[PDB]
DNA sequence: GGGCTAATGACGGCGAATACCC
DNA sequence: GGGTATTCGCCGTGTACCTCTCCTAGCCC
RNA sequence: CGGAGAGGUA
């Protein structure tokens, strides 16, 4: 947060926009369409049935299913595992396991 | 004896080396091509006779292109007593000791300092049969010109820990101490002794850092002691872990340790092999800390400590005074303030990159360095390859060199040493000296040095061409047609084997001949 | 397989095509360097100059082996002239030093 | 006929221009304007030098004087 | 059109190697970890080879 | 074959570059498509590269092989020996400048380091994103500085005739030709006799060795800039249909049609007088062009139909991997050679070894037709071709023959030493 | 497999050494997500690999 | 035009670092102009407004003068270094080539500015007819 | 008919352009 | 200030052969 | 005999 330059959501989205298109002059309402398209809608980012099951199975949740898109609270629980296993906690996953 | 047994620059044949094996002779001087001064080529005795024959080598032999081969083909081969535990001699010879930067002191102790410091084990002739290299501080109960029977410890020191040992008597004043910056409080008294910890040599605090711990020794009257043999300052400033023994207080005798640092016991884990090795030696790859080297000799000092990056100022007896350079404080040095250093003196701890060896150490030291590395590889894997082939290819690592005072240059052009060379020679020909003319070896990497190739169409044709023909068309520059792969483009005799009496003869042909 | 004579690119006299008489066998620049360790000099000129792409010269010499003697002309390789070309399409000037 | 080039190479010890001096031989024995000074076993010229040369018959001296005299003969 | 490309030119689209019943029932049952998606074959990767 | 002893490298002139052409490329026409007769004068012009065929011109009128020395006086055909087209290069001229791709992406940017001006803003002022100040007047602003639309415009009202700012190519062309590189020489080594600062001394004596290899080479800066871009002879691209609905050809003709195809509409849009953003347009498009021509990689993928592959531009198959393809690899490959499995033969002499009947007979093929008519075994190429592929027990002694003392080379594909 | 991977960066010494972190976000349709641990333990974040 | 052409010459504030640049390097250009421009007032701008009216002929004349203050300038160096060894100076050879004695010598800015105001008298004189 | 006509699951190295503690 | 200390692109990728496909198409005239 | 992708070989 301290090293972050933007502290408001108008700012990060402009940002955003423009690291995604170089030039482009970026407009609030064309950078929310794309964080919501990117993220937040059904025809642009599909986990699947097997990509949420591992999701939640990544995350050590009970559910074996949800939604295919990327949410709030499933971002946060990166964040927290991650953070997890920076303070050893948590266990880097094999990248050649066949599960 | 000065009695010569071998005859003026001869080949040394399986008879000369018998000869020198019953009159044992511990090292020989042979011309290498890296003392070649051929300009244009290497001097036929500066190479050797490896070939398919015993004969010396032949005129217009394509040495370079051998060398290159003889190297590539063991490669499909490569895959990927005790060291800083204890000298212990395992045969039986003379104890011989080098570059020792010691004092005899109380019990019997020879106390040898720094790391540069070497332990031969002469046999019954000038040969040496074991080396060891002797760390900062060691005890030895032996002497030169003294039999060691085998696996008998000639010098010893704790595997675990190095103990700084004290050469002189008097009591311990802490200089440069301020509390709870430069040593955090730690007291654990038993005997005497105490804990305290200089901190890790990362970071230290805001404090610690501007300012080192250092431990003067003198004595009960407190004038200056000093150690009249050892290049060891008095004041022993203490390094990062040094963990302070001695209290302030209390006199202390010549054989007693100082400080501890400790040790890893041997087998760190900084060390690659293989066919990458052998690649990032020919290219002279950073090797991820470097132990910098003490660039010049004299006395030296901390210059404004902690600016993110120590700044240390070596101030030769009759140089040039102001000479601080660069330290990063992520490394555990040997060298402290008021310690005599000299070219190629390691700064910081660690694996050397080639290129300070080269600048600073020479070119010999260099190419022996790289020799002994590649040729270390073959041996693990077991195959043994003529070492004047590793020679050629250092010679061509060093092709180029950056002018200080130029005759024709630019006072920082990096131009080729064999061009700077024939100035020079041209130059002190005639009556006149311009300016001049003085260079410095550089080194560069196979990759680097074949792109600082004379001529374009080599380092364009196998290697970044794009950038290479830009720069030769923006530069306009223009080549004889020199190495043989330019002639292998082009489609002609190549001016080696065979071909070379041809191109030879062309080349008498020219400058109207 | 093998051959002596036949087929040859349309940009380059390098000698490839079909199965019917399939090219020659791809001396690379490995056994360049191979021979170029040898005292092997005339023979990289002919495997690379004669042999293999001046077609002038490939005439020549195929009109003096079937003539009854063995001797070469020496010829400027077509492939040399191609990198030539090319790099004077560039706008990148090459020039021949005349003897 | 003859397969290693030992004594050659005693003879000329450089080698290369051993090279050279076999190939004059050998192709003005192929290409008229002499004959071979070692009988034939319907072999070719190569080997044919290479005993020449082995029996020091042929070397860049006995060549060169040989150009130079035919030269005097053949220009007047 | 999108299915016979996929069908026709994509990279694990392979013609059957069928000199043997074998040859055949190794082809079927291959796995590629190369492909749209997954590895290249420039990776050494000497952790997943 | 030709004498030298050494290669030059140098940039090219515009004026030497039309030297080289011997005819103006106009038409952006490869051929007819749908019919295979090369369209004049396109990117395969018999006027412009010379006939296709050999001492014959191709345009109806000429088919005797006497005209090799002249070109055709009926047409506009330059009728040579077809080698010739192998060798002619051509030229386009460009309506507006465009820059070279090299010197601009590449990390030690030659225009830049020259104009001594970050790659960035090289890149913001061609893509015409960005405007600069060439040669401005008594501005109160520097003489040379990038601006943007906003500023510049300011600047607009604000100055008058004293401002000087425009876009793309032509703008890098005004400064290189603005500059001149003695007096800045003179300037520079005049400077340090003065100064006595160690960073000035130094950065005076980086632009003297910069200035001073730019002068030594004679290459001037404007000649930097492309004002006329050569096109690649025909035949080392050539053309090569592929039947059925597809047109697929060389790449550098299909780049080559995409370039001479915006010229040719940049260059209708100034003769109409078009507005300035139209013509700044294909300006930027243009530069696009040429730029994927000369270098795909640097401004974004330019790709073909079916195939998700970038075209081959020129300096894509002048770089190698490994190394400068067809002088030495890939591939080279080299007549009289043959490969085969390799069996033991215990047998055999060290310095021997076993050859199949087959191979040392379609190998040795000249030496049997030389030997089969020195013996009077044979009276033509065509009866020594007969007897050879007859292979009869009379050409089994001559191949005993020519191969008695003739030796051969054993080669491994991966060759790791001379013994190899 | 679409998912949540936390791997390992490697190599990143800078004369400190240290192993850090990465965890990747892997949709079946879609732009990747990247949560990648630096020197400076600062978290960084990359949609693909912008 | 006018007989009389205001000047900002020889003036004793007229000695300040020339060292504006808006992009990287800070070497000559970018302030040779800049130079010979703060050594003329605006009557000059509308001196040249009104005796030319053609832009680029009016660039080309700009280019012109720019040349002439450069070449002043030189003939200045030249002369500081005649002067100078006419004074006793030796050339100190650094590691940057050849200079001049501390005490013998100059800099280039008031060498610049010098020459600056002088062309620009010789501009202004030539306005007066 | 057609004449123009328009991505990471790489890895290691490295130079260039800023980035950041003391 | 300055020296790392990153971040931003460029770049390199054994050898040679065999087999196999699969090859600018959109489109407003 | 214009160029990509795949397998197998050494």
């Amino acid at each position: 947060l301290r090293v972050d330059p933007t502290n408001d959501r108008l700012s990060a989205l402009v940002e955003i926009y423009r690291m995604m298109r170089p030039g482009e002059p970026p407009t609030r309402e064309a950078a929310e369409s794309l964080f919501e398209n990117l993220f937040f809608s059904e025809d642009r980012y599909d986990l699947s049935a097997v990509g949420r099951m591992k999701f939640n199975r990544s995350l050590l949740r009970e559910e074996i299913e949800g939604s295919g898109i990327l949410s709030k609270d499933d971002i946060i629980d990166v964040m927290k595992k991650l953070i997890d296993i920076r303070n050893g906690k948590g266990e880097v996953d094999d990248i050649d396991h066949l599960g | 004896t000065a009695d010569i047994l071998v005859p003026r620059n001869t080949l040394l044949h399986e008879q000369w080396c018998d000869l020198l094996e019953e009159n044992s002779v511990d090292a020989v001087k042979v011309r290498s091509v890296v003392s070649c001064d051929t300009d244009f080529g290497v001097c036929a005795h500066c190479y050797g006779r490896d070939l398919a024959r015993g004969h010396i080598i032949n005129k217009g032999e394509a040495i370079g292109v051998i060398a290159a081969q003889s190297i590539g083909e063991p490669g499909t081969q490569l895959t990927m007593a005790a060291a800083e535990s204890s000298i212990q001699v395992k045969n039986k010879g003379s104890i011989k000791l080098s570059n020792v930067k010691s004092v005899v002191n109380s019990s019997g102790k020879l106390v040898i300092t720094s790391r540069n410091t070497e332990l031969k084990l002469i046999d019954e002739f000038g040969r040496t049969k074991e080396s060891y290299k002797v760390p900062y501080g060691a005890v030895l109960a032996k002497g030169d010109g003294e039999q060691v029977a085998g696996g008998e410890t000639v010098a010893n020191w704790d595997p675990h820990t190095m103990p700084v040992i004290t050469e002189v008597s008097g009591f311990v004043r802490f200089t440069d101490m301020i509390d709870g910056q430069t040593i955090t409080r730690q007291t654990d008294e038993l005997t005497g002794l105490s804990s305290l910890v200089v901190l890790d040599s990362a970071e230290r605090t805001a404090g610690g850092k501007d300012l080192r711990p250092a431990l003067k020794i003198v004595d009960a009257q407190g004038n200056d002691v000093l150690i009249p043999g050892t290049d060891m300052p008095a004041q022993y400033f203490l390094p990062g872990k040094a963990i302070v023994q001695l209290e302030d207080g209390v006199q202390i005798s010549s054989g007693d340790t100082l400080a501890r640092i400790p040790q890893e016991s041997g087998g760190t884990k900084d060390i690659t092999g293989g066919l990458p090795r052998v690649a990032d030696l020919f290219e002279a790859r950073r090797p991820k800390e470097p132990a910098i080297l003490a660039e010049i000799s004299g006395i030296v000092s901390f210059g404004k400590e902690t600016k993110g990056k120590r700044r240390l100022v070596i101030t030769p007896v009759d140089g040039s005074d102001p000479y601080e350079e660069m330290i990063p404080k992520w490394r555990q040095l040997n060298v402290f303030e008021g310690e005599r250093v000299e070219r190629g003196d390691v700064i910081s701890d660690g694996p050397e990159a080639p290129h300070d060896i080269l600048r600073l150490r020479g070119v010999h030291a260099v190419t022996r360095y790289i020799v002994n590395e590649v040729q270390d590889v073959y041996r693990l894997q077991g195959v043994k390859i003529n070492d004047k082939h590793i020679e050629v290819i250092v010679r061509q690592m060093l092709r180029k060199a950056t002018i200080v005072n130029a005759g024709s240059s630019d006072f920082l052009e990096g131009e080729q040493v064999e061009y700077s060379r024939v100035k020079i020679a041209n130059r002190e020909l005639e009556a006149n000296g311009k300016v001049g003319a003085t260079y410095s070896r550089d080194l560069l990497g196979i990759t680097k040095a074949s792109l600082a190739t004379e001529s374009f169409i080599s380092a364009a044709s196998f290697q970044e061409t794009t950038r290479v023909l830009t720069e030769a068309a923006v530069a306009g520059k223009r080549d004889e047609l020199r190495g043989l792969k330019e002639n292998v483009i082009v489609g002609r005799l190549i001016p080696a084997g065979t071909g070379y009496a041809y191109h030879q003869d062309r080349m008498r042909r020219r400058a109207a001949g | 397989h093998a051959r002596s004579t036949g087929s040859y690119s349309l940009v380059t006299q390098q000698p490839l095509g079909g199965k019917a008489q399939f090219g020659g066998q791809r001396f690379g620049e490995m056994e360049v360097w191979a021979l170029e360790a040898y005292g092997a000099a005339y023979t990289l000129q002919e495997m690379l100059t004669v042999k293999s792409d001046d077609v002038n010269g490939r005439t020549k010499m195929y009109k003096n082996i079937v003539d009854g003697n063995h001797q070469m002309e020496p010829g400027m390789p077509e492939s040399f002239n191609v990198l030539l070309k090319e790099i004077r399409s560039l706008g990148i000037n090459i020039e021949l030093e005349d003897e | 006929a003859r397969v290693t080039v030992q004594d050659a190479v005693e003879k000329i010890g450089n080698r290369f221009d051993l090279v050279l001096v076999a190939a004059r031989r050998a192709r003005q024995m192929q290409v008229g304007g002499k004959d071979p000074l070692v009988p034939e076993e319907n072999d070719k010229t190569t080997v044919i030098a290479l005993r020449e040369i082995e029996e020091g018959l042929i070397n860049n001296q006995i060549l060169d004087v040989r150009e130079r005299q035919e030269q005097q003969e053949q220009e007047a | 059109a999108a299915v016979k490309e996929f069908f026709g030119s994509s990279q694990l689209s392979q013609f059957m190697d069928q000199n043997n019943p074998l040859s055949e029932i190794t082809h079927k049952r291959r796995i590629s970890a190369l492909g749209p998606g997954g590895l290249t074959r420039e990776r050494a990767g000497f952790e997943v080879r | 074959t030709e004498e030298f002893d050494a290669i030059k490298i140098a940039l090219a002139s515009p004026d030497m570059i039309r030297s080289w052409s011997f005819g103006e490329v106009k038409k952006p026409e490869t051929i007819n498509y749908r019919t295979f007769k090369p369209e004049r004068d396109g990117l395969f012009c018999a006027r412009i590269f010379g006939p296709v065929k050999d001492y014959e011109c191709l345009c109806g009128k000429y088919k005797r092989l006497k005209h090799r020395g002249v070109i055709c006086e009926k047409c506009g055909v330059e009728v040579t020996q077809t080698k010739v087209r192998r060798e002619r290069m051509g030229h386009i001229e460009l309506a507006s400048p465009t820059a070279h791709i090299w010197f601009l992406k590449s990390l030690p940017s030659r225009i830049g380091l020259l104009l001594d001006m970050p790659l960035r803003d090289i890149e913001r002022v061609l893509y015409f994103e960005s405007y600069v100040v060439i040669e401005g007047g008594m501005t109160n602003l520097e003489r040379q500085q990038i601006l943007t639309e906003e500023q510049y415009l300011d600047a607009l009202e604000e100055f008058g005739d004293e401002f000087d700012a425009k876009m793309g190519a032509e703008a890098i062309q005004a400064l290189l030709k603005s500059m001149d590189l003695e007096q800045e020489c003179e300037q520079l080594r005049e400077e340090l006799n003065e100064t006595n600062s160690e960073t000035k001394r130094k950065k005076l004596t980086k632009r003297i060795k910069l200035l001073e290899a730019f002068v030594q080479s004679g290459n001037k800066p404007e000649w930097m800039i492309l004002t006329v871009l050569p096109v690649l002879p025909p035949d080392l691209r050539p053309l090569v249909p592929l039947d059925g609905g597809r047109f697929a050809t060389s790449d550098l003709n299909d780049l080559y049609r995409r370039v001479i195809n915006r010229n040719n509409r940049l260059k209708r849009l100034l003769d109409l007088a078009a507005p300035d953003i139209i013509v700044r347009n294909e300006k930027r498009m243009l530069q696009e062009a040429v730029d994927a021509l000369l270098d795909n990689g640097r401004r974004g993928r330019a790709i073909t139909g079916s195939n998700k592959r970038p075209l081959k531009s020129l300096a894509d198959m002048i770089k190698g991997k490994q190394g400068r393809f067809r002088q030495n690899l890939l591939g080279k490959r080299v007549d009289y050679s043959g490969r085969s499995v390799i069996t033991v033969g215990p047998y055999l002499r060290l310095h021997q070894c076993g050859l199949p009947k087959k191979m040392a007979l379609e190998l040795f093929k000249p030496f049997i037709y030389g030997k089969l008519e020195l013996r009077g075994l044979a009276t033509t190429i065509k009866a020594a071709k007969k007897m050879v592929e007859r292979e009869e027990a009379v050409v089994w002694d001559i191949l005993d023959e020519v191969i008695r003392e003739h030796p051969v080379l054993l080669n491994r594909a991966p060759t790791l030493h001379r013994l190899g | 497999s679409p998912g949540v991977f936390f791997d390992s960066d490697k190599g990143k010494t800078h004369s400190s050494g240290k192993v850090l972190y990465n965890a990747r976000i892997i949709p079946y349709r879609g732009s990747w997500l990247d949560f990648e641990f630096d020197p400076k333990d600062n978290l960084f974040v990359r949609i693909d690999r912008r | 035009m006018t007989k009389i052409t205001v000047n900002y010459t020889v003036d004793v504030k007229d000695i300040q670092p020339k060292h504006v640049r808006s992009e990287s390097n800070p070497q000559n250009q970018n302030k040779i102009r800049r130079a010979w421009v703060l050594s003329l007032s605006d009557n000059a701008m509308e001196v040249i407004q009104n005796k030319i009216k053609s832009a680029p002929a009016r660039h080309a004349y700009y280019e012109a003068i720019d040349r002439e203050v450069s070449n002043k300038w030189i003939e200045l160096m030249r002369k500081h270094t005649t002067e100078s060894l006419n004074a006793g100076a030796k050339f100190i050879m650094t590691s940057c080539g050849e200079r001049l004695e501390d005490d013998y010598c100059g800099n280039a800015d008031e060498r610049l500015i010098v020459a600056a105001q002088i062309v620009a008298e010789t501009i202004a004189a030539d306005f007066n007819r």
